[PDB]
């Protein structure tokens, strides 16, 4: 979403989330 | 006697002593004598090498002893003595080592290093010892001496002449490859040898040892004709070079040094002549060659470096070119050489004496070190503190020790400035360190905290702003040094605690993003309000709440990242069951 | 994060496979097909299970931490867990 | 047949002299 | 389908996490089969073939990082047996800002020509650094205004910095630790030209460092290692990186300087020291090189030892300083040392005299490198800033150079010698060169000339005791 | 001629094992102890079994040739053939 406010492990598990949302639409 | 007798004088002397001025000045004496005292009660067991340096190590404490002068000065008649017990006790023990091996055909490195180890004591004892009494302490105008050593100086020559001629020995027989002519002549050169255990001086025997000598050498003459052969064809099949030509004639002197062989050789040598002869021609074209083509300071390198090597060509030359007639032409034209590159080092030594001692009165090359130099200065348009000054100082460092190598005394001026420039280089050297460390830590801040920093960043550069209103004392320097380096850690602990506290919050909002929320959500609100106070501890450590406002910005974004997928999932979960 | 480093691994020499596991032995992650997936996870599961009471058996005290696995067409390599695991497969060397 | 002994440990011990190197000198569980 | 346990084993931050190290895992595994794997072969030609040889590789300067960066330095490890350590200036102009304000280290295998295995960058000028003495963990530095730094070539890959250069993926290691935060005022008040790797014979880890100043002030160090870190970083002890495993520990003070000096002056009186080896037969001799010509003799814990200097052959002093050492990596205590004279030397610890001293061969200018090869026993390169190499044999022979290459039309700035094989698992003398015009560029020695024949390190000793 | 070899394999950097098994199942000697090679040959004899069934199960037409264990304690190597496995075991590093 945000470029200004950036971190890498909130970020990336928002990463995983989306992974899990899109894994629950294909399932 | 023997040396341990000084030492005990001393010893009693500091004890007994009838007024505190003997006993203190025997007490000084006894310490220094103390260091090589241990080592002498020691110098049977001791090696070789060790022996080798402790005439170093003597040269030094006895020449401390003798210059010494805040006690009356050491008695002449006994130094005399003393000098001639030492050489008696270097005399003794270096019979009694050498006279242990098995001095024919052991494996010549060891019989070598233990000769070198004993002939260099006799060379050096003796140099020394002449040039300390009769140099160096006739020139001691606090107490002059009145002399030139007489064990020393006969025996230790003795011990060269001995040592250096079974040195020969054991050499030459190493130079013959083995054919049925090495059996019979080395036999014949053990023969007349036997009895003469040589290590051990004996005046009596001297004639009979130069008899000897001289029946050794004879049929050692047959020997060196048939060694000069095939020496003669070796240094003719290297001809082409004069580099390893010339490396040659350097290993092999001792056996060319054997005037026959001198004789054998005597083409190659007058070849060698001319090599090198044409050589110094182009010494004198590449020398010329520099005067057409600091830069002052490279070419007095060069040419000492010049002089250097046309010495050496001559000493080389004075062995082994001399006894040629034409060596007097190479000789004086050698010299004429190395008398031009001595006048010309001259000339530009004192060149950059005027370079130098100009720059005394003028910043515009930077030895003039002053406090409107900057030193620091802040890149706030970098983020970064920076640290540079005049290069000049490094190379005046630089050029005044190499100059200082290389033989010459540096104006007392220059020398006072380069005291000050090895101290403040030093300093300087640490305050680039201390201006590393703060721009390495504006990378490990992150970027929403770091107005809470504004405050640590502006403090630590108020100590560029008050001290820019220290080159003035090196103490001062160390001092600010100290208060870079303070406020370097304060900023760099309030740094790592606050980057905590952040990694903190990072936690309870991944656990906060873990959670499916509609079957959580009161556990869900209840963390986020444990967040939330937990901000509001920070903001207890201190801080006032506008930098809390940006860090708070960020970590709203950060909760809506986790709230806006749960949210989005949440959706999911009334179309997908 | 994650994913670019399951894509730095996935562009290797000579590699490619990634399978992230769970201890119902069925998979999580996959630059594979998921019937291909599964009978690598589910084969890993079991040689696991058997691995961890292998070295129990040798030595109760002890307990497992890596598995590596040679094959003339291939290494697979084992990163186990309580709950999780991760596989990754790569051309010999 | 002691030599098929034999001839497996010269197999292996080239592997396995490679690898218990590698392990001896690796990074990868610190 | 899918099970109600995905969501928990996928979303865990702990299992996130134990992704995050099993991949980590993963690339040093990768790069480790490199390591056993790769060949030299991968370029055979981009540049001139060189006198000594038939093949070459270039080490790619395409690498938007090295496409304006001049070189200057070479370093390897015995040990380590096929890493090449290189070192590169600030471009005057036209790339990244981040790295424009930074110099370079680049870690490469001699089998690994496409880049970097490792990068590393740093905030001082670099002129020194060592790869350690076991297991390859950490790269040692010293830099021209006296931080001592470790980079730790384990750390993950993203603790560090990182950029995508036009398409490809970089990322750019600060230092680990330095000894800059260090809070007393102990560490170097001076440029640095030694680091070494003193072997072993306190904690978690133990093995040594010894970096020396121009000045002749020694320090050694322990490296010692956290458990693990907090990720905002070490609290207590600053000088660590976020997240860091190792810190250097000090525990020396030697004033060599003023100690073994020909002394007639306090502040430029003290000798300017050039080296420290530390002899790999026993770690407690070590020998230091000086600007006066005299390699100097030292021990650490006993106070005495003989003998006390390494002289030049003729007598007095002969000041031309000296500008590398190498010892033997056979064992022998013996060691080649060069002046900036063109003068070469050849000692054994047992003696204060040369058992060989040579003047005569680079044409009286600077030698700027000797080093002896780890194939061959007997066989040591030397390289002026004329742009010349030269091998010399001394069981061949001892009379000036065996083979001689003069390059051009470039200059040539830096070489270095690679590691050390047996000979039936390949042994391998490769030289790395750096040219003024700031490629690195890799050529290769011919195996009949890098291989040895029977017994050359007990025929070298034979050498020393005939003579 | 074969134990100069496992004097060789004894001498290792930082090992203590040797243990050769029989596709019989019947261990040779050790420098451990004979209730420590009965555990140690036993035990992976059923794990080796375990551990080819899964490489062939992956693939017919494939085959294994190397394991490796890491645990707790200390690091295990696996090395089969036609007639004979071998066990080594190496402390930590």
């Amino acid at each position: 979403r945000d470029p200004q406010y950036a971190e890498n492990e909130v970020d990336e598990m928002r990463i995983q989330k989306d992974l899990e949302l899109e894994q629950y639409k294909r399932s | 006697l023997t040396p341990s007798d000084e030492f005990q004088f001393w010893i009693e002397q500091a004890h007994r002593g009838n007024k505190q001025i003997s006993k203190e000045r025997a007490n000084y004496f006894k310490e220094l004598f103390e260091t090589i005292a241990r080592e002498f009660y020691n110098l049977d067991s001791l090696s070789l090498l060790e022996v080798v340096d402790l005439v170093e190590t003597t040269q030094d404490v006895v020449d401390d002893v003798w210059r010494q002068t805040e006690h009356d000065h050491y008695p002449e008649s006994r130094m005399l003595h003393l000098l001639d017990i030492i050489g008696g006790s270097f005399g003794r023990f270096v019979q009694k080592k050498l006279g242990t091996l098995n001095l024919w055909e052991d494996p010549y490195y060891l019989v070598k290093e233990s000769l070198k180890a004993g002939i260099s004591i006799c060379e050096q004892w003796v140099i020394v010892c002449n040039h300390l009494t009769g140099q160096v302490w006739q020139r001691y105008v606090p107490h002059p001496w009145k002399n030139e050593p007489e064990t020393l100086d006969k025996l230790g020559k003795r011990l060269e002449e001995v040592l250096a001629i079974r040195t020969i020995h054991e050499k030459f027989l190493y130079f013959l490859p083995a054919s049925e002519e090495k059996i019979i002549c080395l036999t014949r050169v053990f023969e007349p040898f036997t009895g003469l255990n040589p290590v051990q001086y004996n005046p009596y025997t001297e004639p009979l040892w130069k008899a000897a000598v001289s029946q050794y050498e004879k049929i050692i003459a047959p020997a060196e004709q048939k060694i000069a052969g095939k020496l003669k064809n070796y240094i003719s099949e290297i001809q082409d070079s004069p580099q390893q030509l010339l490396q040659a004639f350097l290993k092999y002197k001792e056996l060319v040094k054997r005037p026959t062989i001198s004789k054998e050789l005597m083409l190659e040598r007058e070849t060698l002549l001319a090599r090198l002869v044409d050589s110094i021609k182009d010494f004198r074209l590449d020398f010329e060659n520099r005067c057409r083509g600091s830069e002052v300071v490279n070419s007095i390198v060069w040419v000492r470096q010049l002089e250097l090597k046309v010495d050496d060509t001559i000493k080389i030359a004075e062995a082994l070119l001399s006894d040629l007639p034409g060596f007097r032409c190479f000789h004086q034209s050698a010299k004429d050489l190395l008398d031009q590159l001595k006048l010309y080092e001259q000339e530009q030594f004192d060149d950059w004496s005027r370079d130098i001692q100009s720059g005394l009165s003028d910043s515009r090359s930077g030895l003039c070190i002053e406090a409107s130099s900057r030193i620091m200065e802040l890149d706030s348009n970098d983020g970064l503190l920076k640290v540079h000054y005049s290069d000049r100082l490094v190379i005046l460092l630089r050029e005044v020790r190499q100059l200082s190598a290389l033989g010459f005394v540096i104006p007392a001026k220059i020398q006072q400035v380069a005291n000050i420039a090895q101290k403040f280089c030093k300093q300087a050297i640490i305050l680039k360190q201390v201006a590393h460390f703060y721009n390495s830590i504006d990378q490990q801040m992150i970027q929403s905290q770091r107005p809470m920093m504004l405050q640590s960043a502006l403090a630590f550069e108020q100590i560029i702003k008050n001290s820019k209103a220290t080159w003035d004392n090196p103490k001062e320097l160390e001092g600010y040094i100290q208060k870079l380096q303070n406020a370097a850690e304060r900023l760099a602990t309030e740094n790592r605690k606050l980057r905590k506290w952040h990694t903190t919050f990072c936690e309870k909002v991944v656990v906060l993003m873990n959670i499916d929320l509609l079957r959580q959500q009161q556990r869900w609100k209840d963390g986020l309000q444990e967040l939330r106070t937990g901000l509001a501890t920070v903001e207890a450590q201190g801080f006032q709440a506008s930098d809390m406002h940006a860090w708070k910005q960020h970590w709203n974004h950060q909760l809506y990242k986790a709230l806006e997928h749960q949210y989005q999932m949440g959706l999911e979960a009334l179309n997908e069951n | 994060e994650v994913e670019e480093t399951l894509k730095r691994l996935q562009s290797q020499k000579g590699v490619q496979g990634i399978i992230v596991v769970n201890t119902e032995g069925i998979p999580i992650k996959s630059t594979m097909d998921n019937p291909t997936t599964t009978q690598y996870a589910s084969l890993m599961h079991s040689f696991i299970l058997k691995a961890r009471s292998t070295v129990r058996d040798i030595d109760p005290q002890n307990d497992l931490t890596f598995l590596r696995i040679r094959s003339k067409k291939n290494e697979i390599m084992v990163a186990p867990d309580k709950d999780y695991f991760l596989i990754v497969i790569q051309n010999p060397t | 047949d002691i030599p098929r002994l034999a001839a497996f440990l010269r197999r292996v011990e080239a592997m396995v002299i490679r690898e218990l190197n590698k392990n001896w000198q690796s990074h990868a569980f610190d | 389908t899918s099970d109600a346990v995905v969501m928990p084993k996928i979303d865990t931050p702990r299992l996130c996490s134990f992704l995050r190290a099993a991949c980590q895992v993963m690339a040093v595994l990768l790069e480790e089969d490199r390591l056993a794997a790769e060949p030299s072969w991968n370029l055979r030609a981009q540049d001139r073939a060189l006198y000594f040889s038939d093949s070459s590789s270039q080490l790619n300067t395409s690498l938007p990082f090295l496409q304006n960066r001049k070189v200057s330095s070479l370093h390897t490890s015995r040990v380590q047996r096929q890493m090449v350590v290189s070192v590169h200036d600030l471009p005057e102009k036209s790339f990244v800002p981040l790295l424009d304000s930074k110099y370079v280290l680049c870690v490469w295998d001699i089998w690994q020509p496409s880049g970097p295995q490792k990068v590393l960058i740093c905030e001082s000028q670099v002129t020194c650094c060592c790869l350690s003495p076991l297991k390859a963990f950490l790269l040692f530095a010293g830099t021209a205004h006296g931080s001592v730094v470790v980079w730790d070539l384990r750390e993950d890959s993203r603790l560090h910095y990182s950029v995508t250069l036009s398409d490809g993926f970089w990322t750019f290691r600060t230092a680990t630790f330095s000894t800059d935060g260090i809070l007393t005022s102990v560490n170097h008040r001076s440029p640095l030209q030694a680091v070494e790797p003193i072997s072993t014979s306190m904690s978690g880890l133990s093995f040594h460092i010894a970096s020396l100043d121009e000045s002749g002030v020694l320090n050694v160090w322990v490296v010692v290692e956290l458990p693990k870190a907090d990720i905002a970083g070490s609290i207590s002890d600053l000088g660590l990186m976020p997240g860091g495993r190792v810190k250097l520990v000090h525990s020396a003070l030697i004033q060599l300087g003023d100690s073994l000096s020909h002394k007639g002056n306090e502040f430029w009186g003290t000798t300017q020291t050039l080296n420290v080896k530390f002899l790999p037969s026993d770690p407690n001799h070590f020998i230091i090189g000086t600007d006066m010509g005299l390699i100097s003799h030292g021990t650490r814990q006993d106070l005495r030892v003989a003998p006390k200097l390494f002289k030049p052959q003729q007598h007095g002093i002969r000041p031309v300083k000296v500008n590398v050492i190498d010892f033997s990596p056979f064992g022998e205590p013996i060691f080649l040392a060069g002046c900036s004279d063109g003068s070469i030397r050849l000692h054994q610890l047992s003696s204060a005299f040369p058992l060989l001293q040579w003047d005569s061969s680079t044409d009286s200018h600077a030698v700027t490198g000797l080093q002896w090869s780890p194939t061959r026993p007997a066989v040591f390169l030397v390289q002026d800033d004329t742009s010349n190499i030269y091998i010399w044999d001394l069981l061949q022979s001892d009379l000036g150079p065996v083979a001689k290459q003069q390059v051009s039309p470039n200059r040539l700035v830096a070489m270095a010698a690679v590691g050390e094989p047996e000979k039936a698992g390949g042994s391998f003398l490769a030289l790395v060169l750096a040219r003024a015009s700031g490629s690195i560029d890799i050529q290769h020695l011919k195996r009949r000339w890098a291989a040895p024949e029977v017994d050359e390190c007990n025929r070298l000793r034979l050498l020393l005791q005939e003579a």
